[PDB]
RNA sequence: CUGGUGACUAUAGCAAGGAGGUCACACCUGUUCCCAUGCCGAACACAGAAGUUAAGCUCCUUAGCGUCGAUGGUAGUCGAACUUACGUUCCGCUAGAGUAGAACGUUGCCAGG
RNA sequence: UUGGCACCUCGAUGUCGGCUCAUCGCAUCCUGGGGCUGUAGUCGGUCCCAAGGGUUGGGCUGUUCGCCCAUUAAAGCGGUA
RNA sequence: CUGGGGCGGUCGCCUCCUAAAAGGUAACGGAGGCGCUCAAAGGUUCCCUCAGAAUGGUUCAUUCAUAGAGUGUAA
RNA sequence: UUAUUGGAGGUAGAGCACUGUUUGGACGAUUCAGACAAACUCCGAAUGCCAAUAAUUUAACUUGGGAGUCAGAACAUGGGUGAUAAGGUCCGUGUUCGAAAGGGAAACAGCCCAGACCACCAGCUAAGGUCCCAAAAUAUAUGUUAAGUGGAAAAGGAUGUGGCGUUGCCGUGACACUGCGCCGAAAAUGUACCGGGGCUAAACAUAUUACCGAAGCUGUGGAUUGUCCG
């Protein structure tokens, strides 16, 4: 019931609606990481930057 | 030559002014048109320029009225 | 055919040619038709050759389908002009085709006749395009 | 007269479907009197053999998981270009 | 429409309403009862 | 069951056939009064009750037109990858048209019976 | 080529023609090789290979261009501000 | 202002399209209109319903006719 | 910012119910069939927008002091204009440059990867790559190409070759779809678009496993300024 979500890409070159999701999911600089519990919002959010982001069930 | 064209006049921001579900308060207008296109419901007038508005403090719901018309109610808040 | 006898606009936006056939893909007033796999532009002048060709070949006796109109002007600026003072002037008009749109439909000729006539009226158009017979299960 | 239909499980995707046409295979939905809604999928090949054996108008035998149910073709969708029939809508004529 | 007007009370030396019309339709005098805020009522108030 | 009066996106409407008037509704007979026609008691209004279901109106059976309408697929397209190809690929959303099918109304009060 | 655009140059990138001197391309004017011919021959037409060399002296006009006179195997077309 | 400048055209206001289904959005882009009018063509109450077609008659009548008429004026 | 819920609106597409355009029948304008539309709509998305109450996040607004800016550019994409010309021009949307170094694209503001506090002769990766120039596979499996195609182009032409099929006569044909090649293919100082050498794979298409590769991230030490509790 736990995700850790990597910034692996990085966020230059990104429309200002994927930076602002991106911010909104803790992430700060390329490879940073947050641990947040799974919820339908934060798979939202995950689905909007999936391209840009790594999920690992933690 | 010349083009006989080039005019316009101001746009006039026309439309829905307030959000189906939003609170207003009296007064305030919900709708900017030419004639009735959505049709002033419950507690809510028709301006001379056919401007809807609020007539009391609420909630505003857009709703359908017959088959092909449309118009905003407002309700007060409980 | 050649052109419509009257529009409301003689100067319209370009259509846009990305895209397959909206409609027209089937045969259904001949038994053979000519089908387009390329997207262009099909002027009144490409009709009316193909159009000749066609026909001509056929020895009339036969019957011939026009699927396609031009019912778009398209406009030209005098030669050696600047840019802008408004749009040209009518000069042309134009069909749309993209691929899976029948172009001309034959009947009343054998199958080898209407492959070697619409073979002849192909070669008059800016088109790739595919002998097609009427479709069936 | 008779023609062997697989039913097609779940929601298929784009990539679904057209990993399923290049196979050769029409995806169908068999619908009517008797029948219950259900997508399936028959052989191309084997289809044309079946309606050119029956026509048009004529009565299939359509194996349907474990039900030999009777249909005619309602419908059909068909690509006019690379000449492929893209879809069938099998009426149970009860 | 053609020309404008005034229309003048016979107690209030105001001359507040101010209207128009078509000189070839109504070249007489036009009147017509006011609300006059002086005497607080309607009076009759005519084209000067 | 009928009527009065509301509510609902005609699933309610039109069309064709048949059944009924005990009360009720209606057609109807008239113009003295109230009222009335750019003319006419056709309408509106008023007296009524000779009569009649004939039409309106109720009831019944039809999907004929109209209306409603899936599933499946197609077009389009948010996003991503490739690419410059009148493009390809993946993903989510997903029409319009057409198909099966629904449908010859459901219901709130008030009164009568 | 006539243009379209306005990207370098307006604390300056001299414009046409000729003269002098060339250099490169080949879509070849001549010369060399060849296929077809409605190629008898002599001459031609057309296409293919080929850039080695060659490819004019005057009248008119500032002219380029062009017309003309007289030749020549030929008097080629273009690029190089 | 200006796909250099001049010459031509334009300069304020209204409507539509371009305009990418909120709003906004340019070009010497595509189309038009305004610088009024009406003493009723304003207010209110009551009543009313169109264009067109067919069919008959030396304008009238019947039937259909959701408006295909009208709405002072451009959309 | 996302989820969910509600709403406004007419684009893409589609359609022909209105307006206009158009093809072939039939009957004597209507009807059957089939098309077209920025200023057509019986319809109608995706998105975007406005809101309302959960998750994550870090802003937001007001009032004052001080500005600078009002020449923009390319790329991608929705459109006008032009010629479905321009490194053209004018709007919408996004990114980068401007004001951004570092790696890739031979060189190359605007493309791809990625945002340099300082030091290191440490490590892992991105785009892009791994025969030599020049770091890392002369890697593995299956196949295609024979044109140096790869390493600039079309209508059209052709017993080039491979995979797929529906079929006909009795080895042989017809037809349909498709992979990769061929011809069509002529310019000016010098080979002269693979960057060069070279390559029949060191080309191309699928699949897999390694490795290289940046000032990205990590490791160690240090500087400055903040936050939490030196
Ligand atoms: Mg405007
Ligand atoms: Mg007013
Ligand atoms: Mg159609
Ligand atoms: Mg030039
Ligand atoms: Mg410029
Ligand atoms: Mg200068
Ligand atoms: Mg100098
Ligand atoms: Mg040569
Ligand atoms: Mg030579
Ligand atoms: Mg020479
Ligand atoms: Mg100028
Ligand atoms: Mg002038
Ligand atoms: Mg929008
Ligand atoms: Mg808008
Ligand atoms: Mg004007
Ligand atoms: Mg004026
Ligand atoms: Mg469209
Ligand atoms: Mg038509
Ligand atoms: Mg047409
Ligand atoms: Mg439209
Ligand atoms: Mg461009
Ligand atoms: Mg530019
Ligand atoms: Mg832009
Ligand atoms: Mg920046
Ligand atoms: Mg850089
Ligand atoms: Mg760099
Ligand atoms: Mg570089
Ligand atoms: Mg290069
Ligand atoms: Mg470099
Ligand atoms: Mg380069
Ligand atoms: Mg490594
Ligand atoms: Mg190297
Ligand atoms: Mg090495
Ligand atoms: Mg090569
Ligand atoms: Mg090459
Ligand atoms: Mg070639
Ligand atoms: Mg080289
Ligand atoms: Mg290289
Ligand atoms: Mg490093
Ligand atoms: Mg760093
Ligand atoms: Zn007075």
């Amino acid at each position: 019931a736990k995700l850790q979500i990597t910034l692996t890409r990085s966020v230059i070159g990104r429309p200002e609606t994927q930076r602002k999701t991106v911010e909104a999911l803790g992430l700060k600089k390329t490879n940073s990481s947050v641990v947040v519990e799974d919820n339908p919002a934060i798979r939202g959010q995950i689905n909007k930057v999936k391209h840009l982001v790594t999920v690992e069930e933690k | 030559s010349s083009t006989k064209n080039g005019r316009d006049s101001e746009s006039k921001r026309l439309g829905a002014k307030r959000a189906d579900g939003q609170f207003v308060t009296g007064g305030s207008i919900l709708y900017r048109q030419r004639g009735t296109k959505i049709y002033p419901g419950e507690n809510v007038g028709r301006g001379g320029d056919d401007t809807l508005f609020a007539k009391i403090d609420g909630v505003v719901k857009f709703e359908r009225k017959g088959r092909d018309k449309k118009q905003v109610s407002v309700y007060a808040v409980a | 055919m050649l052109l419509p006898k009257r529009v409301k606009y003689r100067r319209q936006h370009r259509p846009k040619t990305t895209g397959r056939s909206k409609g027209g893909n089937y045969v259904t007033f001949g038994e053979f038709g000519l089908q387009a796999t390329t997207t262009s532009w099909i002027t009144s002048r490409q009709i009316e050759s193909a159009r000749i060709a066609m026909t001509r070949y056929m020895k009339r006796g036969g019957k011939v389908w026009i699927k396609i109109f031009p019912h778009t002007p398209y406009t030209k600026k005098p030669l050696e002009v600047r840019m802008g003072a408004g749009k040209g002037a009518v000069e042309g008009w134009i069909a749309v085709v993209k691929p899976g749109r029948i172009l001309f439909e034959v009947a009343g000729v054998s199958e080898e006749v209407a492959r070697e006539a619409l073979r002849l009226a192909s070669h008059k158009l800016p088109v790739k395009t595919k002998f097609v017979k009427r479709e069936e299960l | 007269a008779s023609l062997k239909s697989i039913i097609r499980q779940g929601k298929q995707t784009r990539s679904d479907l057209k990993q399923l046409r290049k196979s050769g295979k029409v995806p169908a939905v068999v619908y009517g009197y008797g029948t219950k809604n259900v997508s399936v999928k028959v052989d191309e090949v084997e289809f044309i053999k079946v309606i050119r054996e029956v026509g048009r108008n004529g009565v299939i035998e359509l194996g349907v998981g474990s039900k030999t149910i009777k249909v005619m073709v309602a419908d059909y969708q068909f690509d006019p270009l690379k000449n492929q029939i893209t879809h069938i809508d099998f009426l149970a004529i009860n | 429409v053609r020309v404008n007007v005034t229309l003048a009370c016979t107690e209030c030396g105001d001359r507040n309403y101010i209207t128009t019309k078509n000189k070839r339709n109504n070249p007489e005098r036009i009147e017509m009862k006011k609300y006059c805020p002086r005497l607080n009522k309607y009076t009759l108030h005519r084209e000067t």
